RNA sequence: GUAUUGGCCAGCCGUGGUGACAACGGGUAACGGAGGGUUAGGGCUCGACCCCGGAGAAGGAGCCUGAGAAACGGCUACUACAUCCAAGGAAGGCAGCAGGCGCGCAAAUUACCCAAUCCCGACACGGGGAGGUAGUGACAAUAAAUACUGAUACAGGGCUCUUUCGGGUCUUGUAAUUGGAAUGAGUACAAUUUAAAUCCCUUAACGAGGAACAAUUGGAGGGCAAGUCUGGUGCCAGCAGCCGC
């Protein structure tokens, strides 16, 4: 209650909606284009990078395990990120300087599960595909 | 002047030309790609140099006066090992960081190891024969604090078979001497 | 935690699991025939 | 720009609903369909009719748009046979249901007029070049037979059942046994 | 089916047929022979080569003797 | 001065013009529109791209011919790249069709032809990478293969005679038996298709009995449909959009 209701008050109603629309969080990040600027990916879906070293990451408080992440430097703009290697015993397939391909966890810029500070996962290594190697459908080229 | 990465490629090509039938099925022999020989130093089993058993681009050269352990491993499985099983092998690090231990029990074992074994590897039974009976707490504490290194058993996949041969060679100034050669192998 | 951990233990369980083979079984009908068998069991 | 395309089915919003899951399976088994898609396709083409009738019903009576389009819609349904002549009213098309459309298709019409032992036997006879309507050979199970063409379904002239010559395996057996 | 549909043309006189029919139809009936020509690229290549010669392009060997 | 109007330009003379009904300036991962996607109604979002209008041919300026150009498969000059050379000199502009390099998560053949739709010229006759046909192609959309049916037994369901292992009647199921016919997936004499071919559509001789002429991708604690069965591991290895194991 308290809106202008007259027949010639179309200017105030249109102006008010424009100003208060910024209080929304989903719309505010769309208008300013933060993804184009701050996100390591240039607003894209995938990216290619070079593996630097293998790192183990501890799980959060209730759990206890080693998550076995990896360090990657992006070819497109030279930034450095960390990515998670899914499935059981798959670090064995990746070596140093292996040209991996990455994607997201699907939480749209937030960490998934108990893994802290990790936002990406490895999809392909040496252009073969990680899951295909796991089921012994293909052999990794030398 | 032999290049260690080139040696690895030659070793791999000879072994991989063989195959073996086990229970009616034929299995290629695969090198265990994450095992390697090494140089030997005074009172220290592992130096800084590795001798791979697959082709690599390691260009480090062997030099006059060096001694190397040349060992190879073959497998009918994946050609890769992981650590699994009960731990028996330990060794004091020569480069161990200085630490202060609240637990007195560790303080006594550390003195025993340095005075008896130094940096030589030891096993559990070598402690038993010295009359140590209540040492497991202290040993695990020394590992956690970075003072002693553990070496769990290394296994390939269940149902696979592995073999090993190794010799020590001396790269003397005059000639090469294969010191461990015998009439057996 | 100077030790931090050890990455050697990757793939322990999958490597040491026993291996057992598929056993041959009769082929199942497919397409429209497979739907016909399902309908009879759940309503007749 | 110059090519036109359309898709003929829709997907339900809730994927796993117990009440809906078994209802469709009963229809599939009854008429010997291949999968759930043909059930959804019939539901969509029935929904288009309802929307057109509902739009016209809110119009005033004797409105020229309502009369012209209402009569055309009614005549089309009577001609195909999914609606009986006793009820020519725009309100009665809203009461149509899914099973009415499935009655008037070539696969079921083969069953009703003899010519087959099981509803699954009818489909394999349609796909093979056996059934003909009028003078044209039809191999489309969902032909949606019209009313006045119902009295001309018969075996093909060249089919072994309606004449012709013995088929592939019968000839070999006769020839092999002969010599 | 056993039905077939096509097109037919009936001409007043045989001479009138050859006057109006396209050549490719005549070859089908055998009345006329095919035209022999080279492929389309070689004809185009030759045409552009002759734009660099001015007058009596048929023989241009008179310039062979300039070198002596 | 211009094809013509005009602060478009030259002299002389006035002091004006826009703005809270948002001027001026900065951003645009901005060519505009017809329109695409999603729907109770009201809306939100996209539009380089087959139709219409505007601009450009590596970056800037200048000009000739002509009814029409500030043209680049026309010329002159500078800047940046780059070609041949006997060292004096000469020549170049694929955001036209194919093709190569680089960049990237990301996109096809250096193939055939004027037969069709149309355009140009002195012309009924010549030309057209405009345009059409084929190759590669799981971008999307439409139709719909992977089997059909008897008999004899057993089992159960429906009804009766009805006392129970009892009999007549129909359906369904088969690590139960034998018994039937049919079809294209391919393939190949012909004709047809086409500028010449291929494909489709018709059609002689061949083409189904299981280890095939063998369907996969994700799941079985809850949201959410489907095991509390049997081996391995033992907060390790790992799963898990969320609660969790």
């Amino acid at each position: 209650g308290g809106k202008p209701r007259g027949l010639n008050a179309a200017r105030k109603l249109r102006n008010n909606r424009r100003e208060q629309r910024w209080a929304d969080l989903q719309y505010k990040k769309r208008a300013l284009g933060t993804a184009y600027k701050s996100s390591p990916f240039g607003g894209s879906s995938h990216a290619k990078g070079i593996v630097l070293e293998k790192v183990g990451v501890e799980a959060k408080q209730p759990n206890s395990a080693i998550r076995k992440c990896v360090r990657v430097q992006l070819i497109k703009n030279g930034k450095k990120v960390t990515a998670f290697v899914p499935n059981d015993g798959c670090l064995n397939f990746v070596d140093e300087n292996d040209e991996v391909l990455l994607a997201g966890f699907g939480r749209k810029g937030k960490a998934k599960g108990d893994i802290p500070g990790v936002r990406f996962k490895v999809v392909k290594v040496s252009g073969v595909g990680l899951l295909a190697l796991w089921k012994e459908k293909k052999e990794k080229p030398r | 002047d032999a290049r260690v990465g080139e040696i690895g490629g030659v070793i791999q090509e000879v072994m991989e030309s063989y195959e073996v039938e086990i229970n009616g099925k034929t299995y290629p022999v695969k090198p265990i790609r994450n095992l390697n020989g090494h140089n030997i130093l005074p009172y220290s089993i592992h130096g800084t140099k590795s001798v791979p058993i697959v082709k690599t681009h390691d260009q480090t050269k062997m030099e006059e006066g060096d001694v190397f352990a040349i060992e190879t491993f073959g497998s009918t499985g994946k050609g890769y090992v992981i650590e699994s099983g009960e731990v028996s092998h330990y060794a004091l690090r020569g480069d161990a960081p200085k630490v202060d231990l609240r637990l007195s029990s560790a303080k006594s074992l550390l003195n025993v190891i340095k005075r008896h074994f130094g940096t030589l590897p030891f096993c559990r039974r070598f402690l038993d024969r010295l009359g140590q009976e209540k040492y497991l707490l202290g040993l695990n504490n020394l590992v956690s604090n970075g003072i002693v290194e553990d070496y769990p058993p290394l296994v390939d996949e269940k149902g696979s078979y592995t073999a090993q041969f190794e010799h020590t060679i001396l790269i003397r100034p005059t000639v090469k001497e294969v010191i461990s050669r015998g009439d057996d192998y | 935690k100077v030790a931090h951990g050890s990455l050697a233990r990757a793939g322990k369980v999958k490597s040491q699991t026993p291996k057992v083979e598929k056993q041959e079984k009769k082929k199942t009908p497919k397409g429209r025939a497979k739907k016909r068998l399902t309908y009879t069991r759940r309503f007749v | 720009a110059p090519r036109k395309y359309s898709k003929t089915y829709k997907v339900p919003r809730r994927p796993y609903e117990a009440a809906r899951l078994d209802s469709e399976l009963k229809l599939v088994g009854e008429y010997g369909l291949r999968n759930k898609r043909e059930v959804w396709r019939v539901l969509l083409t029935l929904s288009k009719i309802r929307r057109a009738a509902r739009i016209l019903l809110t119009l005033d009576e004797k409105d020229p748009k309502r009369l012209f389009e209402g009569n055309a819609l009614i005549r089309r349904l009577v001609r195909i046979g999914v609606l009986d002549e006793s009820r020519m009213k725009l309100d009665y098309v809203l009461a149509l249901k899914a099973e009415d459309f499935l009655e008037r298709r070539l696969q079921t019409l083969v069953y009703k007029l003899g010519l087959a032992k099981s509803i699954h036997h009818a489909r394999v006879l349609i796909r093979q070049r056996h059934i003909r309507v009028g003078k044209q050979i039809v191999n489309v199970p969902s032909f949606m037979v019209r009313l006045d063409s119902q009295k001309h379904i018969d075996f093909a002239l060249t089919s072994p059942f309606g004449g012709g010559r013995p088929g592939r395996v019968r000839r070999k057996k006769a020839k092999a046994a002969e010599g | 089916g056993g039905k077939t549909t096509g097109f037919a043309l009936i001409y007043d006189s045989p001479e009138a047929l050859k006057k109006f029919e396209p050549r490719y139809r005549l070859v089908r009936a055998g009345l006329a022979a095919k035209v022999e020509k080279a492929s389309r690229q070689q004809r185009k290549q030759r045409k552009n080569r002759l734009k660099t010669l001015r007058g009596t392009a048929k023989v241009k060997g008179a310039k062979a003797k300039k070198e002596k």
